[PDB]
Order: structure tokens, then C-alpha cells, then sequence
DNA sequence: ATCACCCTAACCCTAACCCTAACCCTAACCCTAACCCTAACCCTAACCCTAACCCTAACCCTAACCCTAACCCTAACCCTAACCCTAACCCTAACCCTAACCCTAACCCTAACCCTAACCCTAACCCTAACCCTAACCCTAAGAT
DNA sequence: ATCTTAGGGTTAGGGTTAGGGTTAGGGTTAGGGTTAGGGTTAGGGTTAGGGTTAGGGTTAGGGTTAGGGTTAGGGTTAGGGTTAGGGTTAGGGTTAGGGTTAGGGTTAGGGTTAGGGTTAGGGTTAGGGTTAGGGTTAGGGTGAT
């Protein structure tokens, strides 16, 4: 049994080293759909497309965990919070 | 010589790039020497990725660059990390960077 | 030639675990339990800008197929400039 | 179909000046392109934008420079400016 | 001297029509002129690329359209496209 | 003139010019500077609206920066379209962050 | 004697409710042709670009500060220290 | 004259952004983010300047490298 | 501070897939001549910047005091990591078809070119109301009984 | 809360400036009419996205133990804050010179236009190497004795 924050650092290690896509791409491509269509009825998607927005969202995404976590560490905390991601997101002026 | 590129010592396409500020909406007119300086900067920095991803590519053990080499190339220079700071490499990666603070202890 | 399956709930689609590999990436030791609704909220905010303008785009160019152009085309705007897909 | 421009012959020769015994991928040339294609319409529209101030008609090398000026870091702007300079020298002797 | 271009005229115009009995400062008619200047950039930008992704040589009110739709909020963007249509209407009516 | 056939305060004959001198395409369709000089008109109407509010509000008739602001960063649609931009002499909103306030 | 964050309370509603320019002109003038002449000497500048340049700089400061306290009250502090503007300006993205 | 910036200067720029207190340590801090604003705006403004064939640097100028440094101004000019 | 076991890194090679060197043919750039409006020279107006003087007085700084916020340490809970296993559902290589895209031939009207014409808007002036500046005033909490 | 204390918005007075009503003519925009091509037509190829079948194994969902990080407390030090009084330096009030920006005219040449010419490079096919993925290899650092 390993010790709380072990196998944690070990994953950060593991997936900043890498480039492959995080979230599943069959779920992603569901919910591209689901957005534009419950926005405009009867659309296709080129595979790129979708493949184009997951690239976007995970890079997104990635770049505000990491503020998220210069929040939390600002406030002397490790484990990221609603208030670091609303506060990163605040200061990025996203609202 | 008799390409435009040949004429200003370049490896990249002057003549393409003059029919790319013409047909761009730029201006009115374009000068000669515009797409020869255009072209001669846009090579210096495509010279200036690909000697710092290469070199990378080199590190990763690897033959040939892949996004993450422009990507580590990208993020380990200053300057062409500020030049390229609100773009996204598709299939680059993130440096790898632990916060101190939450190394054991 | 007929009738396709309604869509619903697919943020869900971005699993617990999902979320903890870009939380890693991003550098993140602990996450909270809260965070994984609030990522998901976050995440379809940036879907529903990017993919409307995306759309936008491809109802000007009088299209039905959504292009990697589109997409591209719509995070320059957005200021999240994607290199790869063309342009 | 219809024909798709490309720098794709121009990053392989520049990376066979640079390095001579390295290859890219299909992906990384298209990161290329679209870094070549982004810095000449941040260059083009800067240099658009400083002739249409200064109320004239054309885009010079002087226009282009001070785009490079304006949109480079310091170090790179610097060598840019002189690699630039340099290639328009040697075209108008040739 | 050169002669100097304003949008004055009609931002008074504009301002009689709202507020019939309001005025406006040298500073904050500044401000509104550069407000006009900006959004006319803004929009006769984004439908200059718009014309030019399509391979399009002519912006037409179709291409001010999205890009209204692009640059504009939520529902600015419903009554500028709204006022605008009107206006293109009521033009090809009078000769 | 263009203006009047359009129904428009703001200059249709201007805005073509601006267009089609600005370097934005070869061609400018007779019904773009309408369709522009229109929203622009719209846009300058709705700010000076709420700007005229503020103005009334602070027992004054002649509408200066600080009204500009008020109603630029008092409306959500205003704020979102001029988020990036500052108006001279406008100030800031009045804030004070609850958490400052005494107990 | 007033008690500790009364007439800082006070100060705050002056300024907000305020728009007049909080640093001198002529201090200010003085930086900008120090700065200046570092670029280029025997440069001259128009009465309104210095007044461009204050307008900016002071917008600039006040909207810092603003993110500076969400930064300092994040924390659980009250009073701004260097760490809020430094991770105000790297959230901004001006920093690394 | 980059002390010319002085302390209740600073303080009072640190109330307008809604500040209850203030460090010792800011003073020194707005005055280093100051200087950085200020070097990156003139430095643009005075390469339009040079551009121009200008001696002066005008109202457009600054207004121009404001608007490249995504920090657009309404008032002075453009 | 010694030993156990889970891990990644790294060796082996077999494995496929993607690179890059080949082919060629299509299409863009290149050469040339006459084209013109831009931008180059030139002189020199009339603009506005800097330079130097004065008078306090609004404003900054040192050095009076004590409030209470920040920081450390501790010890309360309990949130959230690590591990296990079952079964969904993603990924995979297929299959197919038709809507969707877009080539490329035909056509016309929209858009630009030109000139001259009225007519709008800029530059200027000058008046006067809105706003500013000052002193006395009530409201309104502020700190201590 | 009830006691005195400051200060800031409130009322009213009457000064100063700059809003906005105004003058003229300059240059912008408009209605004339010709000219050319961009873009609107209908059509077919033809690519390709959506939908389907197929399987199996990764990857997920869910509950379980308990570490160990989060957040309450109290109790220490001192850092900024109020207030004060001396006093530097800022802000107008109001000069003159002259380098600067630049209107405007004369003229040359750089940048465009044109069609034929041909060379570069896009899109084609295809052989072999670099990378990938499955086999064990050892050391490596982890966390219990
Ligand atoms: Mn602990
Ligand atoms: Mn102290
Ligand atoms: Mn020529
Ligand atoms: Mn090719």
C-alpha cells in the first residue's frame, strides 16, 4: 500500500510527460454534438473538427488546473478548490 | 539566378509571399524588397524552431521531430515562448514542472 | 433515411477520472470533490463559445459539416490560437 | 478536387540546412505551416496597419521591419531586422 | 492646416433623438468617437476575413451580418442584426 | 443623401468609403455600409441611453466620461463588448469587498 | 482617534467615486522622458500623449490592485503583499 | 523619478482598487510594475514615432501601442 | 537504520505504419513592355513644443502612538487518497450509402470606373448656461460611556 | 444601545469657462452612364460522414480503510495605520524662441497591368526504416519490520 500523495505525484509525472488525449473520445465527440445541435439542427463534423476542439478544450483545461493550483498553494492549501478555479478564472477576466 | 528567392539568398518563397500580401488585403501596393524581408524573417525563425526542436529531438533519443520537440522547444525559450504564449501545439504536451512546495518532505 | 436518438446529459461523458489525468498534466497533487462538477461547468461554458462561433462560421460558408477551419477559425477569435488543424 | 499551398518544401530545407541527419512528422510540419502562416499575417496586418497611419498605398521593407520590430522579443527581433536587411541588400545587387 | 473626419454630427443627432434634453462634453463626445472608430474596425475586420475565408472578393451585408453576430453580446448582437436588416430593407425600398 | 433613403441618423456614404479605402476586400456591397452605419448607429444610441440615465442620476444635463463608464460597466453586454478597453476619466465602479467592511 | 481601517474604509468610497488623476503630472512627465530618452534621444512628446500615457498607467495600477486584494482576501488576508501582485500579474499572464 | 511615484501616491491608487491595507513591500513592487508598463508602451509608441520620420511622439502614437499591447484607450485620437 | 515488492526504465526484437525519396504533370511565378499615380524631392508656412520665470498651498515625509491582523503551533475532525473487481462501453476494423460538398460550364447583374454637381460638415467665432468654487448647513454614523 | 465627536453630502449663492448655436465655403458625396468580371445559376462527380454490423479488454464505477491534510482554536510579535506639524515641490499664471511637422508644387520611377513561357511543387505511387508494442530484464526507490 503506498502512502497518500505517492501514486498522486507518480500520475503527474506519467501524464505531464505525454501528449495523448485525456478525456475519451467517443464521450467528447457526444457532447460536441449535443452543444451544437441543441444551438443548430442537422450539423456535421468533420473528424478533425471535433478532434481540433478536444486538442483546444484538454489544452484549456490543462493551463487553468494549473492556475487552479497556484491558487490553492497561494492560499497555503495543496488539494485545488471551486474558489481557486473561479478565482484563476476571475483574474484570466473569463467571469 | 532567376527565382526571386535565388536572387535574395533565401531557402523560402519570395514569390509566393508577394502574391500572398497582394491577394491579403494588406494594401494598395506592394513594395519589391516587402516579400524578400518577409520571407527572410519568416526563415529565420522557422530556422530558429526547427534548431531547438531538433535538438530536443535528439534528447528524446528520436530521428525525426514530433509536435512534442516544438513544443519543449516553444516553452524552454524565452523568447519564443513570449512570441508563441496564447497559442496551443496540438499533441505538444506541458513541461514538466512540480511545484515544489508539494515535493515530500 | 429516418429518425436519429435524442442527446442528453453527455458532460457526464468527462469522467471523475477524466478530469484527474488533466488535473495531473496541470500539475495538481489533491483534488477536491467539489471540482469535478465545477471542471464540467467550466468545460461546456468553453465548448458552448468555441462551438458557437464555430458554428457561425460554417452557416456563413452556407455548410452543414462543421470544418477543423471552422473550429480553428473560432478559437482564433476566442484568442486561443490552435496550431495543426490548417490555417 | 483543388490544389492546397503549403511551406512544407521550405521547413524541409531549412531543417536540412540545420539539421542535416533529423526528420518531422506529418503533424509537426503541420504545426509549421501553421506557425509560418500565423507570423505572416501577424507581420502583414501590423506593416497594413503602419502604412495606413502614415497615410500611404504600399507595404515596403520598412513597413515589414517595423512590424518585426513591434511584434518579435528583443534578441529575436534583432536578428530578424539583420537576416531580413541582409536579404533585401543581396536582392537588389542581384 | 488638413482637415480632421468626426462622428459629432450624428453622435448629437443620435443624442437629440434619446435624450432631447441632454449635452455632452468635449471628452465624452472623445470617447464616443473612439467607441465608433473601434466597433467599425472591429466589424469591417472580421468581415474582411470573413469574405476572404470563403474566397469571396466582396463584403456584402451578409458578411457585416455574422460578423456582427461574431463580435456583439448575446443580445446586442439580436438588436444591431435586427436594426441593421431594417435598415438594408427600408434602403432597397427608396431608391 | 444614402442616410435618409435608409432611415439612418448615421452616414451610409462615409462608412463606404471607410470600407473600401480601409484595405478590407476588392469589392464593398451597396448594402454593407447600410447594414454597418445602422448597427453603429444602434450601438452609439444604447450606450448614450444609459450613459444620459447616469448623467440624470447625478443631477447634471450634459453627459461627461464618468456616465460613459458608469453605464458601460453597469450593463453585462456593454462590459462583455468593451471589457478591453479603457474610457479616460471614466473611474471605477464603487466596490468595496464585503469581507473589508467592519464588523 | 479613528480606529485601524476607518479612514482606509473611508478613502476607498473618495477615490472609487472619484476619476481625477492620483499621481502628479509633473512626476510623471519626469519618468516618461527618463524612459523615453533610454529609447531614443531628443524625443519631444505632445501634451496629450504624456496625458494618454497617465490615463493608462493609472487604469492599469487600479484594475492590478483590484485582482491584487481578490488575491490578498483568497489568502484570507486583508492587507495586499508582493505574492498577490506577483500571482495577480502570472494568473494575467504579464509573468511566467 | 521613479520615486517621484511616492508612497500616498500609490496608496491612493490601492484604494481606487479597493484596498483596506497595504504592505511596506508594495511601494517598491507598484513602482518595478510601473516601470514595465511604461518601458513596453513608450517603447512601441516611440518606434511609431520613428516610423512617422517624427521627433514628436504624439497622442496616436501611444493610443496605437496601447491598442497593440491589448490596453486600448477612448479619448485621445483614435 | 535493514529487507520486500511495486514501479519505470530499458534491453531484446518483431511488428506495422509513416516517412521520404522517387515518379510526373499541372499551374504558378517569371520575363518583358508600356503603363501611371504614388511618393519622392524641393521650398517654406504657422504650428506647438520646450524653456525659464514666480507664489504660495496643496501635498509629502518624518517620527508621534497603539490597534489588531498575520504567523506559528497545536490538535480537533473527516475529507479524500489508494486499492479491489465487476461489467459497461469505448475502441477497434470493418462494412455500406447517400446526403453534402464542390468542381467547372453558362450566364447576368452588381460592382467600379469616370466626371461634375449639389450639399453636407468642418473650421471658425462668440455668446451664455451649465458647471465649478466656496462657505455654512443638516444628516450620519464613529468611538467611547 | 446612549453619550460627544468628526466629516461628508447637502443646500444655496454667484463666479468662470467651454458647451453648442452659429457663420461661411471647402471638399465630400451623389447621379449620371459605361464597362468588366465575380458570383449566382444548375448540374454532375465524388469525397466522406453517419450508421451499422462485429468483437474484446481497457477503463470505468462504486464502496471500502484510514492516512493526513484541512481548519478550527489560542496566544506571540510587530507591522502598518492614525495623527501631527514642518516644510519640500507641485501647479497653474503667462511669457518668448525656433526647431518641427508639413502643406504644396514639380517630377521621376517604382509598382501595376498585361500574356506567353516554363520551371517549381502538389499530388500521385511505392520500398524501407523509424517507431511502435509485446516480451522479460535489472535496478530503482518505496514503506513496512
Ligand atoms: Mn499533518
Ligand atoms: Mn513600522
Ligand atoms: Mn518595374
Ligand atoms: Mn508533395
Amino acid at each position: 500500500r503506498y502512502r497518500p500523495g505517492t501514486v498522486a505525484l507518480r500520475e503527474i509525472r506519467r501524464y505531464q510527460k505525454s501528449t495523448e488525449l485525456l478525456i475519451r473520445k467517443l464521450p467528447f465527440q457526444r457532447l460536441v454534438r449535443e452543444i451544437a445541435q441543441d444551438f443548430k439542427t442537422d450539423l456535421r463534423f468533420q473528424s478533425s473538427a471535433v478532434m481540433a476542439l478536444q486538442e483546444a478544450c484538454e489544452a484549456y483545461l490543462v493551463g487553468l488546473f494549473e492556475d487552479t493550483n497556484l491558487c490553492a498553494i497561494h492560499a497555503k492549501r495543496v488539494t485545488i478548490m471551486p474558489k481557486d478555479i473561479q478565482l484563476a478564472r476571475r483574474i484570466r477576466g473569463e467571469r | 539566378a532567376k527565382t526571386r528567392s535565388s536572387r535574395a539568398g533565401l531557402q523560402f518563397p519570395v514569390g509566393r509571399v508577394h502574391r500572398l500580401l497582394r491577394k491579403g488585403n494588406y494594401s494598395e501596393r506592394v513594395g519589391a524588397g516587402a516579400p524578400v524581408y518577409l520571407a527572410a524573417v519568416l526563415e529565420y525563425l522557422t530556422a530558429e524552431i526547427l534548431e531547438l526542436a531538433g535538438n530536443a529531438a535528439r534528447d528524446n533519443k528520436k530521428t525525426r521531430i514530433i509536435p512534442r520537440h516544438l513544443q519543449l522547444a516553444i516553452r524552454n525559450d524565452e523568447e519564443l515562448n513570449k512570441l508563441l504564449g496564447r497559442v496551443t501545439i496540438a499533441q505538444g504536451g506541458v513541461l514538466p514542472n512540480i511545484q515544489a512546495v508539494l515535493l515530500p518532505k | 433515411k429516418r429518425h436519429r436518438k435524442v442527446l442528453r446529459d453527455n458532460i457526464q461523458g468527462i469522467t471523475k477520472p477524466a478530469i484527474r489525468r488533466l488535473a495531473r498534466r496541470g500539475g495538481v497533487k489533491r483534488i477536491s470533490g467539489l471540482i469535478y462538477e465545477e471542471t464540467r461547468g467550466v468545460l461546456k461554458v468553453f465548448l458552448e463559445n468555441v462551438i458557437r462561433d464555430a458554428v457561425t462560421y460554417t452557416e456563413h460558408a452556407k455548410r452543414k459539416t462543421v470544418t477543423a477551419m471552422d473550429v480553428v477559425y473560432a478559437l482564433k477569435r476566442q484568442g486561443r490560437t490552435l496550431y495543426g488543424f490548417g490555417g | 478536387r483543388s490544389r492546397k499551398e503549403s511551406y512544407s518544401v521550405y521547413v524541409y530545407k531549412v531543417l536540412k540546412q540545420v539539421h542535416p541527419d533529423t526528420g518531422i512528422s506529418s503533424k509537426a510540419m503541420g504545426i509549421m505551416n501553421s506557425f509560418v502562416n500565423d507570423i505572416f499575417e501577424r507581420i502583414a496586418g501590423e506593416a497594413s496597419r503602419l502604412a495606413h497611419y502614415n497615410k500611404r498605398s504600399t507595404i515596403t521593407s520598412r513597413e515589414i521591419q517595423t512590424a518585426v520590430r513591434l511584434l518579435l522579443p528583443g534578441e529575436l527581433a534583432k536578428h530578424a531586422v539583420s537576416e531580413g536587411t541582409k536579404a533585401v541588400t543581396k536582392y537588389t545587387s542581384a
